[PDB]
C-alpha cells in the first residue's frame, strides 16, 4: 500500500548544497501532485514546495525560493528537493507528502522523512557562567544558585555538585539547541538563603567530547 | 503573508471531549485540513476540506469550520491521542499554509511551572554578551508558552526555548533563553520572562542591578 521513504538528508555547513529523494510505493506517482514540508527540532510544520506531475509548475516558499528546486521522474516515482547555499535556518527534518486531491491541496500521506543539520559547530567546550540573583531574588528562606553551561558541542554535557556530594534540590536542565549550532544548559541547585553563606556551592561541568572539566563556586 | 492562528496547548482527561481551533482571514474561500503528529512521527491526516474524514480515522475526530475559524473536535479523548495537531489551508492566491500548531495532552494530576528568571552575569557580559536563562521545571502536563518582554514590550530575535522535558518525577521540565548584546541588556530597564501554561501565566523579571 501507499509507502514514502525520504533519504539524503545528513549533516553539511552553510552555503554547501544537498540533494534529498523521496522515492514512492503502493501508488502511480504520475497521478499526484507531491510537495516536500519540513520542520525543526521542536517547531512547527512549515511548508516548502509542491510540483506538478507533469513538472509544468513548481511552487515555492519565499524562504527557500531560488535555491530550492523540485523535480520529479514519475518513471521512477521519485521525487528530488535539491537545496543549495544552505542556511542554518534550512536545518530541519524534511518530509516529502503526496498531495490529495480534493479541497485545496493538503497532503494525506506523508513518508517519515530525512533530517538535514547544517552547522559549523566543531568541538567548542563550555563557557561557564554563575547564576544568582540581584537584591529580590536573595532576599528568599530559599533562593535558587546555578551554573550557566553556554555555548557547547556536541552533546552531552555532565554536571554535578561539590563534586558529587550535593543532590538534593539539583535540578540540571535539558541542553537548549541555540541557533549557532551550540549547546547550552543551565543547572540550579535551590538552597536556603539562611545558611547560605555558610556553606560552599560549586558545579563541576564535565564534557568529554571537548576533554574539558570547570568547577565554578558560584557565591550569593 | 498570513496565519493560522491555532492555539499552542490543549490539555483533557480520558474519555472526554477535546476542541482545538485554528483561526484565519482567507478560511471563509479555502477548505481546512488536519494532521495528527505523534512525537518523532510523520504527521497524518485526520480531517480534510474542513469535515471530511479518513477511512482509518476513528468516528471520534470530527472535522468542522465556519466563517474564519475551523474546529478539530476530538471526542472520547485516548491516550494515544496524545500528540501535536497541525491546520492546513491557504492564502488568497495558493500558497499553502500551516497554524502554529497545537498541544494535546491528556492524563495525570495537573501541575502550575516552577519559573526562574536569571539576569546576565557580569562575568559573562566581560566576554561581550549577555545572557538571561529563563528555567521553567516541575509542569504538567508537558506544554508550556515562553514570552520575552524587553521593558513590557515583547521581543522575539534572540529567543531559543527547549522542548518540555519529563523530569524523574513525572512532571516536566522546560528553558529558555534570551540572547542580549552587552548594550540591549543595559539599553532597557528591565527584561521579563512569562511562561504560560493551561491559561495560568507565570512571569518572573530582572532587571540591570
Ligand atoms: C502556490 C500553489 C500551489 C498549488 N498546489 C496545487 C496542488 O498541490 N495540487 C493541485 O491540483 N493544484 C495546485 N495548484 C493549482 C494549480 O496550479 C493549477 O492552477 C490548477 O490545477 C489549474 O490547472 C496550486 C496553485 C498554487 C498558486
Amino acid at each position: 500500500e501507499v509507502q514514502l521513504v525520504e533519504s539524503g538528508g545528513g549533516l553539511v555547513q552553510p552555503g554547501e548544497s544537498l540533494k534529498l529523494s523521496c522515492t514512492a510505493s503502493g501508488f502511480s506517482l504520475s497521478n499526484y501532485y507531491m510537495t516536500w514540508v519540513r520542520q525543526a527540532p521542536g517547531k512547527g510544520l512549515e511548508w516548502v514546495t509542491n510540483i506538478r506531475p507533469d513538472e509544468t509548475e513548481k511552487f515555492y516558499s519565499d524562504s527557500v525560493k531560488g535555491r530550492f528546486t523540485v523535480s520529479r521522474d514519475n518513471a521512477r516515482n521519485s521525487l528530488f528537493n535539491s537545496m543549495s547555499l544552505q542556511r542554518v535556518e534550512d536545518t530541519a527534518t524534511y518530509y516529502c507528502a503526496r498531495v490529495s486531491d480534493f479541497g485545496d491541496y493538503g497532503p494525506d500521506f506523508w513518508g517519515q522523512g530525512t533530517l538535514v543539520s547544517v552547522t559549523s559547530a566543531s568541538t567548542k567546550g563550555p563557557s561557564v557562567f554563575p547564576l544568582a540573583p540581584c537584591s529580590r531574588s536573595t532576599s528568599e528562606s530559599t533562593a535558587a544558585l546555578g551554573c550557566l553551561v553556554k555555548d557547547y558541542f556536541p552533546e552531552p554535557v555532565t554536571v554535578s555538585w561539590n563534586s558529587g556530594a550535593l543532590t538534593s534540590g539539583v535540578h540540571t536542565f535539558p541542553a537548549v539547541l541555540q541557533s549557532s549550532g551550540l549547546y547550552s544548559l543551565s543547572s540550579v541547585v535551590t538552597v536556603p538563603s539562611s545558611s547560605l553563606g555558610t556553606k560552599t556551592y560549586t558545579c563541576n561541568v564535565n564534557h568529554k567530547p571537548s576533554n574539558t572539566k570547570v568547577d565554578k563556586k558560584v557565591e550569593p | 503573508s498570513y496565519e493560522l492562528k491555532q492555539p499552542p496547548s490543549v490539555s483533557v482527561s480520558p474519555g472526554q471531549t477535546a476542541r482545538i481551533t485554528c483561526s484565519g482571514d482567507v478560511l471563509p474561500k479555502k477548505y481546512a485540513y488536519w494532521y495528527q503528529e505523534r512525537s518523532g512521527q510523520a504527521p497524518v491526516l485526520v480531517v480534510y476540506e474542513d469535515s471530511g474524514r479518513p477511512s482509518e480515522i476513528p468516528e471520534r475526530f470530527s472535522g468542522s469550520s465556519s466563517g474564519t475559524k475551523a474546529t478539530l473536535t476530538i471526542s472520547g479523548a485516548q491516550v494515544e491521542d496524545e500528540a501535536d495537531y497541525y491546520c492546513y489551508s491557504d492564502i488568497s492566491n495558493g500558497y499553502p499554509l500551516f497554524g502554529g500548531g497545537t498541544k494535546l495532552s491528556v492524563g495525570q494530576p495537573k501541575a502550575a511551572p516552577s519559573v526562574t528568571l536569571f539576569p546576565p552575569s557580569s562575568e559573562e557580559l566581560q566576554a561581550n554578551k549577555a545572557t538571561l536563562v529563563c528555567l521553567i521545571s516541575d509542569f504538567y502536563p508537558g506544554a508550556v508558552t515562553v514570552a520575552w518582554k524587553a521593558d513590557s514590550s515583547p521581543i522575539k530575535a534572540g529567543v531559543e526555548t527547549t522542548t518540555p522535558s519529563k523530569q524523574s518525577n513525572n512532571k516536566y521540565a522546560a528553558s529558555s533563553y534570551l540572547s542580549l548584546t552587552p548594550e540591549q541588556w543595559k539599553s532597557h530597564r528591565s527584561y521579563s520572562c512569562q511562561v504560560t501554561h493551561e491559561g495560568s501565566t507565570v512571569e518572573k523579571t530582572v532587571a540591570p542591578t
